[PDB]
């Protein structure tokens, strides 16, 4: 008989099923996953000058709610927002609220500048309330002033206050309009006269009238004051005037999540549930992610073959 | 498959070969043996390593939030965002399925080709001293000891030394 | 093509073969005959069926209207929607063209490979009893009747039975 | 002298051309189309709880225009809007109209809840008009009330109406504001006093004033959250709601001119009709709704289903 | 590579061959020579020309500007456009990288297959008059002058003319 | 002593590196670039009836700012807008401004039709301002008219002006609302009466009240063929003397690059033109026209030859 030499390949007992162009059920010797299905339930903030707001809502940084007392000023590359965050201590809401929140979450810091508004002896600029509690006693929004008459029942005087932007970058200015609950409440603070607030700059002009209808509410408005421009507030009661304006510094990564901070680990991809630190190209946790992320796909698994056809004995 | 060796004329793989992807099995007067081929094994592994280096990665593009997790968004722009995100997700899901299906097809046929190239290399070494049996083996028509078998595996088998013995055995 | 059989060393296809994709024609003393190879035909058909299953389908994603058919839309948001739709359409047009071109290339070469795998299988069966003419046929050097031709087609041909007769005819 | 066995492959007389990575004019034995270029000119509604609105515009369902009397309530998985559909019998339009129409076409049904608005003896709440004909004579938007003074010339009294959302889900409330043609008409209906219709809630707040200049009723709307109250302070000019709407669930909005067909089924729709294909791509229209084949800028894309055709 | 000829059983390419992609080098009594094969060269070049015709082009879709260069865009709409444009760029960047990587793999292997197909064509031509040396050459067992070498290159070599002489020289 | 015939393939001394599916550093005999990396710092306007607006902003063409006096009408297939282009001489802005600019930048021309609007002897329709200078004298937007009371302090009379679109195509109508600086100024120009401007057609309705330093804010809508648009006003309206018709289609370009009538191009950006035949491009994602697709890549080499295996 002749001597033999045989060519052959390896194989395994337990193969793995992969998809090819021509076969949905192709057995190979090994394969590896390309779609990540697991996430870390933490915000991995190592190597990031970050700011967890916690109970503070981004809009509360600009107006100065008691919850945001440690977040009036600062710089950051990453800003974390939480669920059920307090923007307003007193009842009310901001006009064009979502656009303001988005602009703050894109920023890389906030700095404050004084308006320098001074009010006459007739006006009481230290108006307070039990809704906004600070340091045990009653207080108000830190960056605003509730203006009322010093003598109860007297007419609030025709006041004019003009902020001037001396900076080379634009400034964000916010104010409030008190809409009293009753006519008796309206007359005690601002008097019997008809109220009318005018706000005017070179790129903005608007009138605001209080409307009478157990607390009241203070609705907020905002605009951008350009470099070398001024904004004039003419009023006679009802205006919650700014003592300071805001300046949004640079850019940063806004994150909205419920996961706790972790400073020991790094990450470049975040979502509502936490961080995604995978090396894989695809992922199926959520379609809403931020940062440098793997791409979202509608797939549980996609196995990439790392071996030949498994042809077992 | 494409090159006809793996899951083809070679009937099955060897589970006993755990030190390589491709290899030899001989039979002579001295006995039987097994040995893996290093060159063809690494050629297949290096190509699969190249696929993993290219495929297992993400882009460096910084994406910011355009949808609020905790509050409402404007209705018109929210619909446009939903349409756009779903369109982009259909593209990436389609791309990921095509990528993996195409790469798996190539990996399988690449591995098949390396088997065939080892088989064809051995056929040409042996020249007129052996014949193919159709199952991936060569029936050698001369006495081939363990040193002779090692020279076939190491690509130092000189056919002209065994040619005269082989042509006599083949023709009768 | 890649494997050199179809539109290669096989000069042309057979219009008279209607019961298969690949097959055999023979000539002997008795006369001639034709028969299709089932295994190679189905291997080619199953792979193409696999492609159609993957390609001939749509996504399950539910899409709603972002453009009103009967009322006006703001010109800026309408331009953003138009830009996005044209960009998505350019991607899908490009993907569709690449998909089909890539799949057509693979289908043609896959079919070519199955022809070559059948040819190689028959070459190894016949062993030293036949020689290749270079046009896809094997000149068999012994009397090969219909029963013997059937055994080649059915993979039950034993080369040992005709080896002595064949080698004498080949040497002449 | 020697016997022969020949290997070969099949061919056809009439081959078909396909594109490969390397060749524009490659002939193969068989191929199949991947891009659909034909549509059924019919809305295939088999297996769908559908509503063809016909002449009714979606907003007309909320306010109760005569043309929408058959579509004031119901449930559906698919809502079909037609061209030149009537929303307003009386002249006017809705503020933020397109956002409302979209919101209705996304829903999967509508139900009505009564406001329970009561008025004084000096207010006539049953104001009608020849523009909104119902049955025989003059009528009005079914879900609203034209409030005017009972005595001609007299001042419309300072009225206060409040609706409380008693349901777990949010409700959609609509109201109108009359804008009289002349000062004579202004005085006859609401009196010589200055008008001011104020609307207020926890979320919403706005004030409206009838301009004076065969007249006009502009509509407005907002969402009332569960538990919250909404107040209407007015002294003439308000077209107040008798009922509010609740959008139930989700559904597919279709805008098309093609007729209904309850025999065929489909998951993809456009202006011209239905696209019933199993093919992955389509060149009929870039504006489709549902689960659709992807639009491409190609007449044809032939996928090869066979080998190279090498005849003769 | 896949077909095992280029960077395979052929040890290296020829820098001296400037009038073709594939060709022949011979040796006989009259001396040595070189010649390029036109058919296999054009087969490779025409296939590469086809790829260039398909890849080297752009879409005819007219795109308008949706972002002002000289004025501020709405902040909400600007973020959506930025998300969409960066998503579209990631798709096209990915598609461009995959296209060229896939095409380069196919181009290399296509050229390898054309080398193998020329080699296989010559093998079947020579039939039993020559033997493979394993390095891409055929050792011819008869007197083969410049005219006989030309007939091998031109595909008009008749094996039966030299068969008797060649079989005797092979057996020896 | 057997003769030989050897099969082989060509090679080159200087090969080029390309990427494959399985190898980053694969050497081939030849390759070619697929990503364009160079741009011409010029606007290639050969074969294009182009309009360089220069100092004129597109919106200024419709209302008739002094800077746009040479661009009040015309036809074009390409419209070029420059940096710091002037739309408004008097303080103010347009509502839906970017929408209007994009609509003008898609057009292939502008023509003008007279409104023919008339006003009584109590109205001074020829109001001018120092902010809008023309020929070294106080002027106003050429396509509009500042209506004020002839006598200072007197009430502006109740006026009605209706424009009918007699053409077979839609017309674009613009107007302004003057918002006075103070109550004194408001009373001087329009009298003590309460002001109200109503604008109404079949497809449009709106009401404007002047807010009471000074600014003229602009508004616009489309009047369809056969339809009428009516202005009812008693002071504060900046009424149109002419309306616009946007003609056909054209390509809008925003760039500071100079024009060159020697070269051709179908793709443009802020930095200039992209004339390449290549499929991809890495200059900018913001392009207009028929362009190669933007990619985040310096180079992508496509192999045009076999593996280079040198001697
Ligand atoms: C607007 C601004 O940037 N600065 C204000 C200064 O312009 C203003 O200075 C006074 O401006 C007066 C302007 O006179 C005209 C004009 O604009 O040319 C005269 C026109 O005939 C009149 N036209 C009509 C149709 O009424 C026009 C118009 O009333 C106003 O523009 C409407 O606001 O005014 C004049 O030149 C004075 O001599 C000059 O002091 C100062 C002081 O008021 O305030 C700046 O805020
Ligand atoms: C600036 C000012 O006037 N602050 C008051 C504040 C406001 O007048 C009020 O919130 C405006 O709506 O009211 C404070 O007292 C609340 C008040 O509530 C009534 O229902 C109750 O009858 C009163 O006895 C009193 O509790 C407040 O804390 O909000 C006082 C504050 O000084
Ligand atoms: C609630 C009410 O007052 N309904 C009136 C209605 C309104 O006064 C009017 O629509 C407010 O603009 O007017 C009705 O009469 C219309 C009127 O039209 C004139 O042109 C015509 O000369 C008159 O004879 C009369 O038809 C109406 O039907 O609209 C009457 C309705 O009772
Ligand atoms: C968005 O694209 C659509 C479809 O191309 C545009 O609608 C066309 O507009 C032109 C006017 O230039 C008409 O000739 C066509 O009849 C319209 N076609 C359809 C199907 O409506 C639309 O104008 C584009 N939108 C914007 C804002 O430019
Ligand atoms: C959209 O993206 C562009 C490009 O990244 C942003 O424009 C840049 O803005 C920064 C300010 O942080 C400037 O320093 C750059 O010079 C700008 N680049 C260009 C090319 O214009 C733009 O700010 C983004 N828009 C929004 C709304 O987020
Ligand atoms: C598949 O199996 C191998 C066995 O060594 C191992 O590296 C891994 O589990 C898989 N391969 C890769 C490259 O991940
Ligand atoms: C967008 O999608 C989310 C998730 O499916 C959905 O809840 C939301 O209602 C959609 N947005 C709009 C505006 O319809
Ligand atoms: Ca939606
Ligand atoms: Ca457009």
């Amino acid at each position: 008989d002749p001597d033999k030499i045989c060519l052959g390949h390896h194989a395994v007992a337990n193969g793995t099923i992969v998809k090819t162009l021509t076969n949905e059920q192709e057995e190979v010797t090994n394969a590896t996953e390309t779609v990540e299905s697991t996430s870390l339930n933490r915000l991995c903030m190592k190597g990031r000058n970050h700011k967890d707001l916690g109970n503070c809502h981004p809009i509360g940084m600009l107006i100065g709610t008691p919850a945001c007392d440690l977040h009036l000023t600062g710089t950051w590359d990453t800003l974390i927002e939480r669920k059920n965050a307090i923007a307003y201590c007193y009842p009310g809401a901001t006009v064009n609220e979502e656009a303001l929140r988005q602009k703050i979450m894109e920023s890389g810091g906030i700095s404050k500048i004084n308006t320098g508004f001074t009010y006459g002896s007739s006006i009481n600029s230290a108006g307070t309330t039990k809704a906004c509690m600070r340091n045990g006693g009653n207080s108000f929004y830190a960056e605003l002033k509730w203006l009322v008459s010093k003598n109860k029942g007297q007419n609030f005087p025709q006041t004019t206050n003009t902020y001037r932007n001396a900076d080379t970058a634009e400034h964000l200015i916010m104010w409030g309009i008190h809409h009293p609950s009753s006519t008796q409440e309206k007359n005690d603070l601002y008097g019997t006269q008809s109220l009318s607030i005018s706000v005017g700059s070179s790129t903005y002009k608007n009138n605001f009238v209080p409307v009478v209808g157990g607390l009241s509410r203070i609705d907020f408005h905002w605009t951008l004051v350009q470099p070398g421009d001024k904004i004039t507030f003419s009023h006679n009661g009802g205006l919650i005037a700014p003592s300071r304006v805001s300046k949004l510094i640079g850019r940063g990564l806004g994150i909205q999540s419920e996961a706790p901070i972790d400073n020991s680990c790094e990450s470049k991809c975040f979502w509502r549930g936490g961080s995604i630190n995978t090396r894989l190209p695809f992922q199926n946790l959520s379609p809403r992610t931020v940062g440098q992320c793997p791409k979202y796909v509608n797939k549980k698994s996609l196995m990439l073959a790392t071996g030949m056809r498994n042809v077992p004995e | 498959g494409l090159f006809g060796a793996i899951a083809g004329f070679i009937e099955n793989g060897w589970e006993g070969m755990v030190d390589g992807w491709y290899g030899f099995r001989h039979q002579n007067a001295q006995g039987t043996g097994q040995a893996a081929d290093y060159k063809s094994t690494q050629a297949a592994i290096d190509q699969i390593t190249g696929k993993l280096n290219r495929i297992i990665k993400k882009t460096n593009t910084e994406f910011e939030s355009i949808e609020s997790e905790f509050s409402e968004i404007d209705h018109q722009i929210g619909n446009v965002i939903n349409w756009t995100k779903d369109s982009i997700t259909d593209i990436w899901t389609y791309q990921a399925e095509l990528l993996v299906a195409m790469e798996n097809q190539h990996t399988i046929d690449m591995a098949d080709s390396e088997m065939l190239n080892l088989y064809e290399r051995v056929r040409k070494q042996l020249r007129q001293n052996a014949e193919e049996d159709g199952k991936g083996c060569f029936e050698i028509y001369h006495a081939c000891d363990d040193s002779c078998m090692e020279s076939i595996r190491n690509n130092t088998y000189d056919h002209s030394q065994y040619r005269e013995e082989a042509l006599l055995n083949r023709l009768n």
